[PDB]
RNA sequence: UGUACUAU
């Protein structure tokens, strides 16, 4: 599919200036062998006018340019090109750099949802003048293509990249959009919309990769942590107990810059619910994460339901420990809890936020008491091994 | 399969 | 004894 005059019966002289001078680009940019071979090339030295040639050929033209980014060998000679644009501080800088902004805002989510022609996206929204890479995101969609770009698998990079290199100011929009409530239903609902909202309240977190902000920045991003929490909390059961979401309540839960929300979680969607979630695939992660990180005064709470929350079973006499222990989610919430109580009458964990150490020493003689009484069926799983375990080294210490 | 137990109250 | 994502 290479041009005869290139073909060897490719050579091995065959220069960058040959191709750039023949007209004939787009054919080797689009072949495998070729565009290798571009790639190398633009990676020499360039005269001025090589640049010039690579400049009006690769980003220069429109169609061209959308043709190549969109072809799989292609978009990596646009990424190559569009560098040493960005390299060559010339006269043309400025007219190069504002034609490529058009370029990729004109076809901004068609380029988005192709799988190749969003690294290019990518490639410019992290490397073009903040300017400029500013305009880009206001070429975004705002209906229902932004929640397929959300929640296609190389789409989903774009808004990523946008959130990490980009101004809150500009992409605000995107966070209202997100918290608006059949929007965030449909986004995490989806493994890859997950991905969007956890890096969102990531970015908006004030936690150590954020105190470069000013106060006018660190205003604006509580405002939209707040207003994106608000929708989080409000569908709190559905996430906690949803296959991909469950990971975002989680960081919600056991991230210490979050503390304020884990108040919210807990009492919103776990309290009264312990048993129940503590017997789902996904929901049980999240319990766990709660009784690691919840404030002792609810932490006790917590561990009160457990222990006096629920009414046994009225013919076997099961409560909800006989049935967390030995159910094949609900064990890993029980050796939390033991491991937790554990921690604290040993040294590991602060007994004190009242000084809860009493506390932490009547749950884990229930504990204790109850593994006692059930150690013979308790021996019969790993769960209860590693319980009986965990016991067995603190009465050495 | 869930077990599911009945809550107490909270007065 | 138990889940995602990490995409040319």
């Amino acid at each position: 599919v290479l041009p005869t005059w290139s073909l060897d019966s490719m050579r091995s002289r065959l220069s960058l200036s040959e191709v750039l001078d023949s007209g004939d680009l787009m054919k080797f940019a689009v072949d495998k062998t070729g565009c290798q071979f571009l790639e190398k090339a633009v990676k020499g030295s360039l005269t001025s006018y090589q640049k010039f040639q690579l400049f009006e050929q690769v980003i220069g033209r429109k169609d061209d340019f959308l043709k190549l980014s969109t072809n799989i060998f292609g978009n990596y000679l646009v990424q190559s090109v569009i560098g040493i644009s960005l390299a060559t501080n010339d006269d043309g800088y400025t007219k190069r750099q504002e034609k490529l902004k058009n370029f990729i805002s004109s076809q901004m989510t068609d380029m988005c949802l192709d799988k190749f022609a969003c690294r290019v996206i990518q490639s410019s929204l992290q490397n073009m003048d903040l300017s400029l890479a500013c305009k880009l995101v206001q070429a975004l969609p705002r209906d229902a293509r932004l929640i397929a770009i959300c929640v296609d698998q190389n789409a989903n990079h774009v808004i990523q990249k946008v959130v990490a290199v980009i101004p809150l100011k500009n992409w605000e929009f995107i966070v209202d959009f997100v918290a608006t409530p059949e929007h965030l239903r449909q986004i995490c609902s989806d493994k890859y919309g997950c991905r969007v909202v956890q890096t969102i309240i990531e970015k908006l977190t004030a936690d150590s990769m954020n105190v470069d902000l000013t106060s006018a920045a660190q205003n604006l991003r509580e405002r939209a942590l707040q207003r994106l929490m608000t929708s989080v909390t409000n569908r709190c059961q559905e996430l906690a107990t949803n296959e991909y979401a469950n990971y975002i309540i989680q960081h919600i839960v056991s991230n210490d810059d979050l503390a304020v929300y884990r108040e919210c979680i807990i009492e919103k969607c776990l309290m009264r619910n312990l048993l129940s979630l503590s017997q789902e695939k996904f929901a049980s992660h999240v319990v766990e994460k709660a009784f690691l990180h919840a404030p002792l005064e609810l932490l006790a709470e917590m561990m009160d339901e457990i222990f006096d929350g629920y009414i046994p079973h009225p013919d076997t006499g099961k409560d909800a420990l006989d049935i967390m222990m030995f159910h094949q989610f609900g064990n890993y919430v029980v050796q939390c809890m033991l491991t937790i109580c554990c921690d604290a009458v040993s040294g590991r964990r602060q007994t004190k936020e009242y000084d809860h150490a009493i506390s932490f020493q009547d749950w884990l003689k229930k504990l204790h008491s109850r593994v006692t009484k059930e150690r013979h069926r308790l021996s019969r799983f790993s769960s209860g091994k590693k319980m009986i375990e965990t016991l067995a080294n603190l009465r050495s210490t | 399969p869930k077990q599911l137990l009945q809550l107490r109250s909270e007065i």
